[PDB]
Formats: structure tokens, C-alpha cells, sequence
């Protein structure tokens, strides 16, 4: 029931935070390098660093700007944050491979 | 590194 950084066990989010964007917490995405990523859409997140300034360009997610989130204990790319949308106005996509599910 | 990170 709760979500850890994989590489070092930062407490990061909670499978009662998934958000159904679009009708589904997952959605399986694609960035210009052509790297897939399987995203799991949370309304809340913590423990993680948010780098750089929002962006809209390639954003997977109408309405919405991004921003890079990084462990904020290790420095692994954990996913985005997303912000500047509407219903609602932010969230967090994460990588779900990059996290480690368990006990409270 | 930042490509690989990009949204
Ligand atoms: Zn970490």
C-alpha cells in the first residue's frame, strides 16, 4: 500500500493516491529519445525534487506542463509533476517500474 | 541525460 524509491527507499506515494486520468492510472507514453515509460498517475506525492520550470512542449497530458521529479533522497528519475491543467489543476506521473510497492 | 528525462 505504499510506493518507495526502488534504488533507495525514499517514501515517495500510496496506491490510495492513484488518480484514473482519463479513466486509467496507467497510461504507457513515449518522449522524443523514444524512451517508453508505464506512468501511473498519483494526485499526491512526497520526498521527491522537482528540477527546472514547467513545460508544455510533448506534454502527454492535455492542459498540463511538466516538470522532471527526481528521488529527492537519490537523484533517480522517478517521473513528473504536472501542473498549470484544469480537473484537476496538478498531479504526479510516475515511473511505475522505478518504485517498490509494500507494507505501511 | 536531460533527453532521457523529458515528458
Ligand atoms: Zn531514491
Amino acid at each position: 500500500s505504499i510506493f518507495r524509491c526502488r534504488q533507495c527507499g525514499q517514501t515517495i506515494s500510496r496506491r490510495d493516491w492513484l488518480l484514473p486520468m482519463g479513466g486509467d492510472h496507467e497510461h504507457v507514453v513515449f518522449n522524443p529519445a523514444g524512451m517508453i515509460f508505464r506512468v501511473w498517475c498519483f494526485s499526491l506525492a512526497q520526498g521527491l525534487r522537482l528540477i527546472g520550470a514547467p513545460s508544455g512542449e510533448f506534454s502527454w497530458f492535455k492542459g498540463y506542463d511538466w516538470t522532471i521529479a527526481l528521488c529527492g533522497q537519490c537523484g533517480s528519475h522517478l517521473g513528473w509533476h504536472y501542473e498549470g491543467g484544469s480537473q484537476p489543476q496538478t498531479f504526479f506521473g510516475l515511473i511505475k517500474d522505478r518504485l517498490a510497492e509494500g507494507p505501511a | 541525460f536531460f533527453e532521457q528525462m523529458q515528458n
